[PDB]
Formats: C-alpha cells, structure tokens, sequence
C-alpha cells in the first residue's frame, strides 16, 4: 500500500488528499505515518489530524480512543481545549440515529448513557479554558444536553404517572426538581407531583406543591 | 370490562404493627431509621418531615393503604408522631 | 586515523593502542633477546591479545571499582628496580584487570582446610592450542593435526618463541609462553604424569584437555594450602577464559 | 463524502441545539423554600463573542 | 493423529559410521509387550545366569543366558482388584538379589517373588507410587516413591519400616531417584535439589546439602531437580542436578570441593579417576574426579535422546531413541562403531554386569550384544 | 580547530553530535584525546563504525548510525496473535522508530522462546533476519518454528478401594485418550483446568457420602523430552458416611416454617455433597423473595464416628430488607424507555423481590427484539437499604426485507417486495407492508399492531388486503378473482403467559370465468347457482362479514432461536348471518423445546399444525380459503402448494379454445374425457408435524453461537378433504383417505443476514404419490 518514504512528502499528500475531501486516503495515510514515525516532529500534528479525520468519517468508536490517549498521554498540551471540544462533540454525535430525525420521532427519551458524557465533557471544557475560542458553543450544547435530559426523566415519570405507581413518579420528580429546576421539563411535570400526592390523600402536603405552580404559573 | 390481567402494584415501605408499636415519642433520627428503615419520600420543600407509605393492590380488589407521618425538629428529635391505617377519604 | 578495529559488546579496541603494544613487547624482547616472526602473525596477535582484555575489562569496568594510584605509583617505583602519562594508563589497566580476574577466579573455586587434604621446581614453557566450547566440527582433529606439526618442528631445533607466539592462547604469548618458576605439586593434574616422564631439554608431547592441546617444554629443572591453590587457579582461570571468550559478541573490521 | 464541498470545515448538519428554549428559575413563593440544588448540572455565565453553528470551524490548528 | 497438527522438530543427523567393528545379536528374544511412549525405568536384571524382565502390562518373564530359552513366565496383572484382571502398570526397576526379585508399579504396590518359580513371595502398599529401583542392602530394600516419601521394606516379609519426607517442588521433573548406601548409611537425591543422607539403621537424617543454581532466566520450567543416582567412591558422593553442579562432597557430613555447570538426568558412571557422563542436549563428556576438569567433550550427537552410557571391553556403550547402538572410544572422545540393532526405539539404561551386554527396546524385544 | 566535518549524520542532530565529543572547536588535540573522544561516541551506544580519518584541512569524522528498525513480520506464528508478540518485544524496547542493536538480538530471540513456554511450546526455534533497506533503514523478521505442544500422557489416581479410575477419569476435563473416532479436542494441558477438574473430582467423592474424604497432594510431572505431561492425585477416601438430621438455627426473620419444609430430609438416607448446597442456594433464594436480598448462610457438619453419622447445622442470617430506588436501562439506543419499561413485574419504591427482578429479565428476553439481556444490582454507596437495579441490553436488527421475482421456465415477472419490522423505530409497534404490481394480478397486504393500547396490554391491530388474481393478459378466460377484505382485532392478556383475541372482518370476493374443477363445481351447487359444464362464462360474489377469534399461550425463554418452553396458537374464524357463505374455520400452531445439556445448546424441537374446516350448515366452506402444505415452512422438500388433492378436469368447448397448440388442459380437441390433473387444490382438513434436533454450528466459533442454527429434521405432513364422494366417481383416487402421510428428512441452516432470517434446506423426500412435486434445495427469508 503506503511507500518507505521520509515523513516530508508522505505528510504533505496526506494533508493533500485531506483538503481535496477524500477521508479514506488521508486515514490510511496517517495511519501509516503513525505506526511509522512514532518518535518525530509530527506526532502531535499527526494525532490532531487523525481525530478530525476520524470525526468526520463517522468512526467514533476509534475517535474516543484516540481522544483519551492524547489527552492522557498530553496532560499540558497547549490545545487541550480543542481536543476537549472534539471529545465532547463526539459524544453527543453518537447519540444521533441520523434516520430516526428523518421522521422527526423526538430522541430523548431513550439511552442518556452518551448524553451525560458530553454534558460532563462540555462542562471540563468551560471550567477548565474560560478564555478559548469554543466556549459559546459549549455552553449552547450544555444547555440543550440539560433540557434533553429534564425531557428524559419527565417522560419516564410521565410512564409511572400513567401506569399508578405514585411513589416512584413522587420520587422522579423530586428528583428532577433537585437537579433541574429552571428546565421547562420541570415546569410542565410539577402538576404530576401534585397528582401524585393528591391520590394519597397527602393533601397538606399537596397545597405546596399548589403553592409552587402558582407562584409561577404566570 | 374488569377480566384483564393486571399485576399487583406494590408501592409501600412495608410498615408492620410490630414496628410501628417500638416507635415513642422522643426519639431521634438514627434509631427509628435503624428501626424502621430509610424512608423513601419525604417533603423537600419546608422542613424535616418523614413520610411511610404502605400502598398495596392485588389485582382489582381494592386498595389498601397506611400512612405514618413522623415530625421532627432541628435537632433530630421525634416531634410528633401520627398513624392512618386506611384511607380516610372513602 | 583511529578507525576502531573490532566491535565488543559495548567498548571497541583502537588502533593506537595495537602499535603501542607492538612496539613494548618488540623493544622489551629486544632488551630481553629474543627475536620475532612475520610481522602479520604479531599483529595478529596483539589483535587477539587486545580483544581478549577489552572484553575481560567489561565484566569488572562498568562492575567492581578502580585501583589507587598513589599505591600504583609506590609499586610501579618499586618494579622499575616514552610519555610518562601513557605508560601510567596500561599499567594502570594491567593493575585492574589483574584485580578483576583474580576476584572472578577465586569466586568460582572453594578451598576446604589442607588438614584433611594433608600434605622440585621447573622453568617450563606453556603453548596452548585454543579450542571451542563444542568442538563438535572436529576442530580438535584440525588442531590435533597443528599440535603434532607443533612438536615436530620443535624437536627439528626451532626458536620456542616463534612457535609460542604462532597460535598461543594463553597470556604469556607475547613472552614466549613463560610461567615462572613452578613446582611439580604446583602444576595442573593433566600435567603430573607427563611431568613424571619428562626431562630437561626434551619435549612433551600433547595432553587432551577441554581449553586446548597442551604443549609443554622443559627449560630448567601451610606451604601445601597455596600449593594447590596456585595449580587450581591456574586450571580455572584458563577455563573462565575460554568461557568468557566463548559468550560474547565480536565483531571484526578489515 | 462527508466534505461535500461545503461541509470540509463545520459540525455535522443538523443544528436543532440553536434554538432551545432559555432557562428560567422558578420564584420561590412565601412561606416554604425550593428544595436546595444539587450543583451537578449547572452552567457557568461566560462571555459571548465566539462564533457558533457552522460559522466556528472544526480543523487542527 | 497430533503428528499432523504439529510442526517438524530439528535433530541433527547421525555421523559418518566408519565401522571399525560389527557387534552381532546373540539372542534376539522376546519379553511381553512395549511399554511405549510411556517415560520409566523397567530395564531388565542379570544374575546368576540368568535374566529377568518385564513389560508394561505386568508380565514377567525370567530367561536363560548363552540362548535365548524361555526359563519361565508369570503374570502380575491383578487378580484382585475391582474388576480382577486390571494391568498392574509396572514401573519400578527390576531389581534381583538372592532368590528374590523386587517390581515396582504406580499403583503403590510394590512386589517381591521368588525366583525359578514365578510365585509371588509377597506385596506391600507403600507411601505413594514407586517409581524408581528399589535397593536391597541390609536386610532392607529402599523405595523413593514420587512424593518424596523414601520408604525402607522389610526384606523378610516386607513391613514399613520407617519413612523420610523428602522436599517436592510444584511442576518436578521426573523422580526416579536410586539411594546409595555406603558404611551403613543412604545417601539419595529429591525432587527438591537437595541430596539427602541418612542413617538406614534408625531412621535419621544425617544431613542434607543443597546441589542447585539460581532462579536463572525464567521461574517457568527451569527445574532443579536431583533424580539421578549419587554414586559413593572414597568416602566421596558425586550427584549431579538438572541445570546442573557436577557435585563432589564428603561423605562425613562434609561440606563440597568442587562443582561445574554441567546437568544430566541420566546416570554418570565413574571409572578409574574419570568421570563419563551424557546431560540434557546429549553430550557425552569424560571429566576429571579431581577438580572436575573436562577432559574431552563429544557432542556432534545433538538432540538425540540418549539412555545412560554403559562400560563394555573398555569403551562406552551408549543407546539412541532412534534404535542405534553407538560406541565411544575410552580416550580422544573419537567414534567407534555403530549398530542398527532394531528400530523400536532405546529409554531404558543397559545392563553390563558380565560380559554380557542387555538393552530393552520401549516398544519391542530385548536384545543381547556381543563384541 | 577551525571545522569539523561529518560524513554520514544523517538522524543524529549535528548538535547533540558535537556535544558528544570531549574536544570541541578550537581545543588542542593529540592521540590520547581524539582516542578518548572515539571511546565516549562508543560510550553513548548510538554508533557502530565510526572513525577518524587523516585530513590536512582541520577535522574530517565519518560516523556510522545503528539503523532505524522499520518495520517487524512475524512470519510462522501459527497458533500466536501479533499484538502480544509486539507488547513482549516492546517489553524489552525493539519498538518500530528506534535503533536495531545487533548485541541485543540474541536476547530477543531468547525472549520470544521464553514466551511460548507460557502456551506449551518447548522446543521452539526463531530465527531473526535483518533487512537492509535504504535511507539507512532495516526490516525485521522473526521466523518462528514451534516445536510440540505439551501432551498429556496419562492421569494416575493412587489409593482407592470403592471406584476404579477410568470412571473418575471419564469425568475430567484433560482427557488421557482421546478416541480414534470422536476428536473434539487435543491433549493440551492448562494450569487453569486442573483446580476445576480437581474439584470435580472432590465433589464426585464428596456427593457418594465420604464426609472425611481429602486431596492429599497432586504432581505434574514433565517428562525429560519436553514433551509429555504426567499428572498424579493421590486420596484418601475414607469410610461411608449417613445423614442424620438439620438443626437450622439463626434469624429466621419469621420463616422458620417454610424453610424446614424446604431442608427437610428423612433421616437414614447417606450424606450428600450437591444436597448442601443446593439447598443453602434455595434458602437464600426463598428469603430473597421476601425483600432480603442480602443474607448470610453457612453450613457446617458434625461427624460422629461411633455411628459414622453427619449432623448439619444451617446458620441462616436474614439482613435489612432492601428496596429500590430507581431501574434504569442501559444500551436502549433505538427503542424507547417505555418500551422496556412497560413490561416489569417490579416497580420503583418498593420492597425487592428477587423473583420479580428475573420475571422481568425473562419477559424482556421473550419480547423478542433484544439480543442478550443482563441483570445486575448494585448496592446504593451511602445507604445500607436501598438499591439500583441495571439492566444491560444489547440491540438486535429486527425486521426483514422479502424480495425476488422467480422466472423459473420462463415465466411471467412477479416483482414481489415485503419489508416487516415487529418494531417501527423502537415506537414498539409492528408495521408490515408487502405485495406487487403486476400485470396479470396484484396483491398488497398491510397490517398495523399496536400491542399495548391501553397501560395492561391490550393489542389492536388492523390488516388491510387488496388481491386481484387476475392472470389476465388479454384473454377472457383466465380466473378472475379480485378480493379485498379489512380485518380488525382486538387482544387482551388473562392471567400469565395467555392473550385472547376478538376481531372483526369483511372480505368481499369475487370470480370470474373460472376454470372447471370438481370442487369448484361442487361448491356452486351447495350454493346451487346451477353453472353448466360446457361454457366459461360464470359470475361469481359474496360478501363475508365474519368474527374472528384466538388463544395464544406463550412460555419461552428467548422470543428468537429459542432454547425452551412451549407455544401455542389457536386462531378460528366463523361466519355471521348476514353473509353470502356460512363456515368455520380453526387452526392450531405447536411448538416445543427440551434441552439436553444444562448450558442449552444441544435442542430437540417438536412442531405441530393443525387445522380443520367445514360449513355450518346446508351451505360448504369454500374451496378458496382451503389448507395447503409443502412449501419451505411446513412440510421441507416438497415444492408450495403441492400436498393435497388434485383437481378434475371437465373437458368442453368453452374450457380451452386451444390456439396454436396451447391451452391443452380440458380442450375439446385435446381431451374428451374428465381427468385427473397435477393442480393442487386445498383440502379443508390439515395435519403436519415436525421433529428437529438442533445442534451448535461445526463451521464458526463461540463469539456468534447465537447466530446461526444448524438442524436435523424429519417432516410428516398430511391433506384431506372431507365433503368427498368415493362411489360418485368409479375409479378416480379418493382423496379423503387421511393415511398418505408424506414424509421427508434433511439438513436446514437459518442465519440473520442484514435483511432477514434467511433459510437454507436440503431435504430427500422418503415417501411420495401420484402428483406429488418434489424440491431438495429450498431457500426463503421469512
């Protein structure tokens, strides 16, 4: 496949066949530049290069791994930022069916498992680099991570609401009112907390709840 | 309309006569959880009040629920204790 | 000009010191009249001798430790009854390397107290026929074949030193293959029954052994505890020589 | 092709996390206190300025 | 059927054959089955001429010298056990003393019977299964079972009558280790790396030196196991180890003079003031009793397994796995003779008691040897 | 010195090179300092071949650089992966990008060899060559040649007096001898193997009553060749042991009775070893049920030797009852949470019950689109009561595509397509659509289920079918029928594991210039609309509005490739006063497993169909919605559509106008008699059977052993028709005889390819009769 070549002209038709827009050359090639020269001046390029490549190949599961040794094995780079952002962006790309959008079925009620990742990822990257050239965007998908994960916990408090079992959706949602208390998830499943203690007969406890959604309901 | 099957909702914290009757007035929070059990509600929004509900349905035949509100003070003192075993609002 | 002449694990052997040797041992035998064969034979020989105490010197250089050299002054001072700093350096060499066998022997022998042991001299030549560890591809027959040439042209009348210095091993080479003054309870045991038929002026003839042929002439004809410690240090130091050459790695440059 | 000419240097197409919906405390009434947070998922206030959407540009520098 | 799903080993090649003398077969006779690929030391035994052997089954077969007569024939298969015609699995050197011949089989059972009429004399459960030669000395007859309980039977009738708990490592080689006794006292080899003297009489360790070397390379494998037999000469014992320190020491407690690198798991015999030997790689060497000084080192056999080198007329009989018979000159390391004598394949250790020469094939027939 | 000249530095900075070097620019040099500068390049270990050479114009060095290793093959490692053979030569660093050391080579050999004495290979041989390659470059080789593996020879046990050792042998794990005819493994031995096959054996001696019994010691002896493994156990299996009596003690939390009954045992029965345990497990099974999840069991046996009696003492310690704080799931990236979370016997805030934990793992397994469901709770960090409950799942590609044409001896083109899903973007609802257009018929079929309309379970579904069996191209005579029909179904579970069914239906048909065929004819005058059998012109319509009913009873394990338990379905239709036709028709599906081995690999499988149908009365069920067999999924070897009767030919003018000699059916000119043809027409009364053993797959490892089956099967299949006439006809077969039991044998292999469950068969038919098609290769998606 790939020549003995020095790393000057093979580099150069790499970022080449990048720029022209063909994934599968470019990743073979710094692959091959990787397992080759994996000592020289290149090296930090070369892993900066194979996360994009990767990344925009729809090759996640080698993206991550390829994120967690750079950023383990750099822990002072002086573009960790950028490799955080990519983290944090990949994560929540894998949450994405890309046909599931195409019949508009809302995906928030399903595995959160990706979600959270990012959310955590996203949030490393504004406490740790205020200053850096991607913080509006995170904190953009930060917020949209949060109000996903209030819709989630309101759907499954919603399911426990429909079947009768008052003290889980009780539990749910104090839960989500622990956690979550400006998403408009909370303000649309606060009438299920008041259902939930009304069918107890808890009425003392329920005019709180009463209390709240009034103190709000404009 | 009522031949479905329906399985058997269990929602309590599993209160007993025995356990109920050990409790007096006058306790504080980490014997009665030892005696008890942690309590799965309790208010978040005024103060430290410790809900045990005991919800149980079989089927289609009835509901049966008892409630126990223990009331405590700032210093994890048994304030007030009250028991219900059935549902009031028939 | 120094191009290094053979590769030896780490360190290599030089040029420089080749010529400096062979131009110590040609003026010492000079003073000590002797004369010497074909000058390639020499060469190659100090070649040998120099690769033998490079690869010697790394198992008790980057080991071990050095010598003091204000005891090295005193003895050198002491012996003596071209550049000061050169001479300084081989004998400073000669000194450790001197030090680093001994130690090496005497760790590989054990002397139990001469009681339950119990209880004349001879100036006598050593040429020695090196052999491998398994010398499976009949190098002893080959070698055997150069031993009996070897005592044939010595019993013809030729110079001892040119057929010591010819395929020597030992580290006397260089001297004709001199051991000193030495007793009859002061010799290996392969040599006891050949010592019990020889005499002065004749020759013995070849004895098998696992370092080499040996082939050894008559020139002239708690006392027991060095008595055998000297003819056991003498065996184990030449087998730890043919050990240490055999487990190594050398690379030659032409 | 994922560059598709004009797709070589932004985030994948879909964009819907632009519009969300801000978020907005809920007022704590008189008489009772909202149950205190967690500080798990919180959002720090930062300054603005950095371009979003596909106008920021995904690539090694 | 594993021979195709494993790849050709390398064996270097017999040598030049230089036939300097024939050996021919004065009997080429029979004795039970072959124990096959089946690891022990059932060589059979000469006594007053007459010859005894065994197969793996458990027949026994006792047969005259000069010829190849067929003396008598017995079978020790057990009549007794839970299905009463079990093999009884004979693995114990035959040995012969006496009217008495002693087998031993890795069932734990050990037997003695009387000669020139097949009967058993008697049996005995030992401590473990008997896998090396018992020795008749004393009125006593030493067992070293394969974990590390020597035992002492009774010649009379056979009775424990004491035991020795010798050391045993995790993964032992082989433990086919034959006591020697000298002035009334064992001397024998474990599978630890320690050689072991005792006083027979009472029962007593007298002492135990260890004969080993270092961890070396690797913990995996590298065993450093003594199996084979101490041989006592001058008040000197002489044992030999796996990795290998050609051991000499004292036979008073004492401690050692001397040792090399050298390791065998065959017999070394000792002959004169030499020592000649065959180790692991098969090489036969001859070394001096002084201080241990290799005097000459055949080694152009290579991977040939070999059986333990024999004396005969002066020079060294040595066995091959491959069926030859090859024969070293006493001096010069320098090859005599070779023989093609059968094919089946030689593990066992010949036996040059007379002038007579014995080898048992694994799979096959005995065989006698003449010059 | 006023330069320095280097030749040949070509990866070595001209910096650092310099540094190397005691003597520098401008410094006086002679012989002993150049000597000591060569020597400390040498000391560095970054040089092979340096030398000075004798140049008038200053300094002049040519340096030669140990080269770069490129690249590392690892040729003839057959029974090695690569990635650990480069993690051990990284081990002692000959990494690709760093200089080759030909000192160190040796040792790296040695290296390698040493690693195989982990796997059993002891005679191992590598062999390393050095490639040169330009730029000052090299390629390793390593050229492996392993000798032999390690062979066991043969496995004592010493010291017994009430079994003989081949019965204990014959239960281990490291077989002695494998037979000459069976090779389902080698003799390999694995330190790993012998602490189980050891405790095999203990508890083979333990379980027979032998309370004293012990492993004294065990030896694995190598042999001096490197080769062979001898393994040797000694034992001691003391005396015969009885039972007496349980004295269980401890917190019983109020369950003394139960679990008496459950360690009651009659004294006088010996000691058991699998009995303890057994039921130790099914005591901490039965207090888990009640909440405790968490107790402490132990047992302990007093033995008495004056009567060789055991007496056991059961400590049982029941701890807190443990209740759950939240479920969640994991893994569900397609289907929605309320999916999964709707079919769960144990609910959020409430008392555990670890009964209801594995209903719900076992119904989630059952729902049928999952393909390995895990279970596991994990203890809440900061309290002692509560706990989580996880759900680990893994997705599986439900659905299948149906597609082909079949243009088999030239026929016309049939662009048939289907697509199913049993889950339309993991909504939970089952959405199927299949047909074709053609220009001689057309048939679309579309059926939506929803099957959990309300919060219990009740399905509604819905199936509309539009089929215009046309096979008209120009002519008139061809048998026109067109049919649409609607059906709506309703279900409701009762009790566990059974579903009824009630539904609706309309189906209004009709035919046109029909073919003549007995049966046909026989229908028409149950009807009695009078057709004559000279002429093809006939009209024909109806209108059933019909009710449809079923019991569906489902215990399995798996809803896929199952492994046990039992199905069935019965589905029924009958008509209604208000419709053209009076009938009722009934159908009865079977299917049963039963495992050999306790890890459920080894499956026999027995499959039965039934069906039966007649009219209610006066009136005859009609000849199109008969029973048919064959097929690639009822009866394997024979072609679709073949068991069964065959139709009756009336022979007249009007049946075939016989052009350009075609059209030979019944033809006036062709034909003058009635006679029995090869078109199979459907009985009303169906019986097939089946009987498969199901083995694991001889061609791919264990990583997809739940991804294809492999199958022996043996089918009998039967047709019959019941309104029949023997005496009415003089010598023409009677098909209602239900003996000719068709019977076939053969090989079948299903595999989920990413467009269905695709299925192979070879099948031989065993018995056949007259006008029974026969095909030995089939193959279907289904």
């Amino acid at each position: 496949e790939v020549p003995d070549n020095p790393p000057n002209e093979i580099y150069a038709t790499a970022q080449q066949k990048l720029q022209d827009g063909n994934w599968r050359q470019a990743i073979t090639q710094l692959e091959a530049l990787d397992n080759r020269y994996p000592f020289g001046p290149y090296s930090q390029q070369v892993q900066l290069d194979l996360i994009y490549a990767y990344y925009k190949n729809a090759d996640l599961p080698l993206a991550q791994a390829a994120i967690d040794r750079f950023i383990r094995l750099n822990p002072t780079h002086p573009n960790i930022d950028y490799v955080m952002y990519m983290r944090g962006l990949t994560n929540m790309a894998l949450d994405d069916s890309a046909l599931q959008g195409f019949f508009g079925v809302d995906r928030s009620d399903r595995d959160p498992q990706h979600a959270r990742a990012a959310f955590s990822d996203f949030s490393k990257l504004v406490r740790g680099y205020p200053n850096s050239q991607y913080t509006t965007d995170a904190t953009k998908r930060l917020v949209f991570l949060k109000d996903r994960l209030a819709k989630y916990e309101y759907s499954v408090a919603e399911y426990y609401t429909e079947r009768g079992a008052w003290v889980a959706v009780v539990n749910r949602v104090e839960g989500m009112l622990r956690d979550y208390p400006d998403t408009q998830a909370t303000r649309d499943a606060l009438p299920l907390m008041e259902n939930a203690y009304r069918q107890m007969q808890m009425n003392a406890q329920a005019e709180k709840v009463a209390k709240i959604i009034a103190a709000n309901s404009s | 309309e009522r031949v479905v099957y329906r399985p058997d909702i269990n929602q309590g914290n599993y209160l007993t006569a025995n356990d109920v009757s050990k409790i007096r007035v006058g306790m504080t929070q980490q014997q009665v959880a030892y005696a008890l059990g942690t309590p799965l509600m309790s208010d978040p929004f005024g103060t430290n009040t410790w809900f045990y509900v005991f919800r149980q349905q079989p089927g289609h035949e009835g509901v049966t629920q008892q409630t126990l509100t223990l009331t405590f003070n700032s210093s994890g003192v048994l304030t007030n204790i009250d028991n219900k075993p059935a549902l009031s609002g028939n | 000009v120094d191009c290094v002449a053979a590769v030896v694990n780490n360190g290599v052997v030089l040029e420089s010191d080749v010529d400096g040797l062979m131009q110590s041992v040609k003026l010492n035998a000079a003073q000590a009249r002797q004369q010497l064969p074909d000058d390639a034979t020499l060469r190659h020989q100090i070649m040998e001798r120099l690769i033998m105490d490079q690869i010697i010197l790394q198992m008790g250089q980057k080991m071990g430790v050095k010598i003091s050299d204000e005891q090295l002054d005193q003895a050198i001072a002491n012996i003596a009854k071209l550049n000061y700093n050169t001479y300084r350096n081989q004998i400073r060499k000669e000194m450790i390397i001197s030090e680093v066998r001994n130690n090496e022997v005497r760790r590989r022998i054990t002397i139990l107290p001469q009681e339950v042991e119990s209880l004349t001299e001879l100036n006598l030549s050593h040429i020695l026929i090196p052999l491998p560890e398994n010398p499976t591809s009949d190098q002893v027959n080959e070698a055997e074949s150069q031993a009996r040439a070897i005592v044939d042209q010595a019993r013809n009348g030729a110079d001892f030193g040119k057929l010591a210095i010819a395929h020597s091993a030992d580290q006397q080479a260089l001297n004709g293959g001199q051991m000193g003054w030495g007793r009859i309870q002061e010799l290996p045991g392969i040599f006891a029954q050949a010592l019990s038929t020889a005499k002065k002026g004749d020759i013995v003839g070849p004895i098998r052994s696992g370092v080499g042929f040996h082939i050894l002439k008559v020139n002239d004809l708690d006392r027991a505890y060095r008595m055998l410690m000297n003819r056991k240090f003498s065996e184990e130091a030449a087998s730890w020589m043919q050990e240490q050459r055999a487990s190594a790695y050398v690379k030659i440059l032409s | 092709c994922s560059s598709d000419s004009r797709y070589k240097r932004q985030v994948s197409g879909d964009e819907a996390y632009l519009e969300a919906a801000p978020l907005a405390e809920l007022h704590a009434p008189a008489g009772m206190i909202l149950p205190v947070t967690s500080g798990d998922y919180a959002i720090p206030v930062t300054n603005g300025s950095g371009a979003v959407g596909k106008a920021l540009d995904i690539r090694p520098p | 059927l594993f021979n195709s799903e494993e790849d050709v080993v390398k064996m270097s090649p017999l040598p030049t054959v230089e036939n300097q003398f024939t050996p021919t077969t004065a009997w080429s006779t029979s004795v039970g089955s072959g124990i096959g690929n089946f690891y022990s030391n059932l060589h059979p035994a000469l006594a007053d001429n007459v010859v005894y052997a065994a197969d793996r089954a458990g027949l026994v077969k006792a047969l005259n010298a000069d010829d190849g007569k067929e003396i008598w024939s017995v079978s020790l298969a057990e009549k007794d056990g839970w299905f009463s015609k079990e093999p009884a699995l004979l693995s114990g050197g035959v040995t012969v003393s006496g009217g008495h011949v002693y087998i031993g089989s890795e069932k734990a059972q050990v037997y003695a019977l009387n000669t020139s009429d097949g009967t058993v004399a008697w049996q005995t459960k030992v401590a473990g299964e008997a896998l090396s030669r018992p020795v008749v000395s004393d009125g006593l007859v030493l067992i070293h079972t394969s974990n590390g309980q020597l035992q002492a039977l009774n010649e009379a009738d056979g009775a424990v009558k004491w035991t020795v708990n010798l050391d045993m490592p995790s993964l032992s080689l082989r433990g086919e280790s034959a006591p020697t006794t000298a002035f009334g006292a064992a001397v024998v080899g474990g599978d630890n790396g320690r050689v072991s003297a005792v006083l027979m009489e009472q029962g007593q360790m007298i002492w135990q030196q260890r004969i080993s070397q270092a961890t070396g390379s690797t913990e995996i494998d590298r065993l450093s196991d003594v199996d084979t037999t101490p041989v006592v000469v001058n008040g000197v014992v002489f044992a030999l180890a796996y990795n290998g320190n050609l051991t000499a020491l004292d036979l008073r407690s004492g401690q050692i003079m001397w040792k090399r690198e050298l390791g065998s798991v065959n017999d070394f015999i000792v002959d004169g003031n030499r020592i000649y030997l065959v180790d692991q790689n098969d090489r036969v060497m001859a070394l001096t009793i002084d201080g241990g000084v290799t005097l000459w080192t055949q080694s152009d056999l290579l991977h040939r397994l070999l059986t333990s080198p024999v004396l005969y007329n002066g020079n060294l009989v040595v066995g091959d796995s491959e069926g030859y018979l090859h024969w070293i000159n006493v001096e010069d390391g320098r090859f005599v003779a070779q023989q093609k004598v059968d094919s089946s394949g030689f593990q066992t250790e010949p036996v040059a008691a007379d002038g007579k020469l014995l080898i048992q094939a694994k799979d096959g027939t005995v065989y006698s040897i003449t010059r | 010195v006023k330069d320095i000249h280097f030749e040949g530095l070509q990866r070595v900075a001209v910096g650092a090179a310099l540094l190397s070097m005691p003597v520098r620019t401008g410094d006086t040099v002679n012989d002993e300092d150049i000597s000591n500068t060569i020597r400390a390049l040498f000391a560095t270990g970054n040089f092979e071949d340096v030398c000075v050479l004798r140049d008038g114009d200053t300094l002049l060095v040519q340096v030669k650089e140990r080269p770069t290793i490129a690249s590392i093959t690892f040729s003839g490692n057959k029974s090695v992966k690569d990635d650990m053979l480069k993690q051990n030569l990284e081990a002692s660093g000959v990494r690709v990008g760093e200089s080759l050391d030909r000192t160190t080579i040796a040792d790296i050999e040695k290296g390698l060899e040493d690693f195989y004495y982990s796997v059993g290979k002891y005679s191992a041989s590598v062999k390393a060559v050095v490639t040169p390659l330009p730029r000052n470059r090299v390629d390793l080789k390593l050229v492996f040649q392993e000798g032999v593996s390690a062979e066991i020879q043969q496995i004592n046990i010493v010291g017994n007096h009430a079994f003989t050792t081949d019965e204990l042998i014959s239960h281990f794990q490291l077989r002695d001898e494998v037979p000459w005819w069976n090779v389902v493994g080698d003799r390999k031995y694995q330190k790993q193997k012998l602490a189980g096959d050891l405790e095999t054996l203990r508890s083979y001696y333990l379980d027979r009553g032998y309370a004293r019994f012990n492993i004294d010691s065990t030896q694995v002896s190598l042999t001096p060749d490197k080769k062979g493994i001898y393994v040797t156990v000694n034992i001691t299996e003391g005396d015969q042991y009885k039972l007496s009596g349980v004295e269980v003690s401890g917190n019983l939390a109020g369950h003394s009775a139960e679990i008496e009954q459950l360690t009651k045992i009659e004294p006088g029965e010996l000691y058991n070893g699998t009995k303890v345990t057994k039921m130790e497990d099914d005591i901490k099974k039965l207090l888990g049920r009640y909440g405790y999840a968490y107790p402490r069991v132990q047992s302990m046996p007093e033995i008495n030797d004056a009567d060789k009696t055991v007496k056991l003492r059961v400590n049982v310690d029941a701890g807190n009852r443990f209740y759950v704080r939240k479920i969640r799931f994991e893994g569900n990236d397609t289907s929605k949470d309320a999916v999964l979370r709707r079919e769960m016997r144990q609910m959020e805030g409430a008392w555990l019950g670890s009964d209801l934990v594995d209903q719900g793992k076992e119904r989630l397994n059952r729902l049928g689109f999952f393909e390995t469901v895990d279970t596991d709770t994990q203890r809440v960090p900061g309290s002692p009561d509560q706990v989580d409950v996880v759900y680990k799942v893994k997705e599986r590609n439900t659905g299948s595509f149906n597609f082909g044409i079949g243009y088999g001896t030239e026929s016309g083109v049939s662009f048939q397509a289907g697509v199913q899903q049993d889950n339309w973007l993991g909504t939970g609802y089952a959405v199927g659509i299949n047909g074709t257009k053609n220009d001689y018929q057309t048939y679309a079929e579309l059926s939506v289920t929803n099957p959990y309309f309300t919060v219990d379970g009740v399905s509604l579904g819905g199936r509309l079918f539009y089929n215009d069996f046309q096979a008209d191209d120009a002519d008139l005579s061809d048998y026109t029928n067109k049919s649409y029909g609607t059906d709506v179904t309703l279900g409701f579970p009762i009790n566990e594991y059974n579903s009824l069914r009630a539904g609706l239906g309309y189906v209004h048909n009709s035919l046109s210039n029909m073919q003549p065929q007995v049966a046909m004819w026989r229908y028409l005058y149950s009807m009695g609309e009078h057709p004559s059998t000279s002429d093809q012109d006939n009209s024909f319509k109806t209108d059933d509005f019909t009710f449809n009913y079923g019991w569906t009873y489902n215990k399995l394990d798996r809803g896929y490739f199952p492994t046990d338990g039992s199905r069935v379905n019965l589905t029924g239709k009958v008509t209604i006063p208000g419709s053209d036709n009076e009938y009722y028709k009934v159908t009865l599906d079977t299917a049963t497993y039963v495992p050999i081995d306790d890890d459920h690999k080894w499956v026999v499988l027995g499959r039965t169909r039934w069906g039966y149908g007649d009219g209610l009365g006066g009136k005859e069920m009609p000849f199109y919605e008969n029973f048919y067999a064959g097929g690639s999924s009822t009866v394997r070897g024979f072609q679709s559509n073949t068991i069964g009767p065959k139709a009756v030919y009336f022979p007249h003018q009007a049946s075939n106008y016989d052009p350009d000699y075609d059209y030979e059916c019944a033809t006036q000119d062709g034909a003058k008699d009635l006679c029995k043809s090869d078109d199979a027409v459907g009985g009303n009364a169906m019986a097939v059977a089946s009987l498969e053993f199901i083995t694991p797959t001889p061609f791919i490892s264990d990583k997809y052993a739940n991804s294809v089956r492999t199958s022996f099967f043996w089918d009998m299949g039967t047709v019959w028709d019941t309104n029949w006439d023997s005496s009415q006809y003089s010598g023409y077969p009677d098909y209602s005889d239900p003996s000719n039991i068709r019977m076939s044998a053969g090989i079948a292999l299903q595999w989920m390819s990413p467009l269905g469950p695709l299925v192979f068969s070879y099948a031989q038919p065993f018995k056949k009769y007259d006008g029974d098609k026969a095909e030995q290769f089939q193959f279907n998606i289904g």
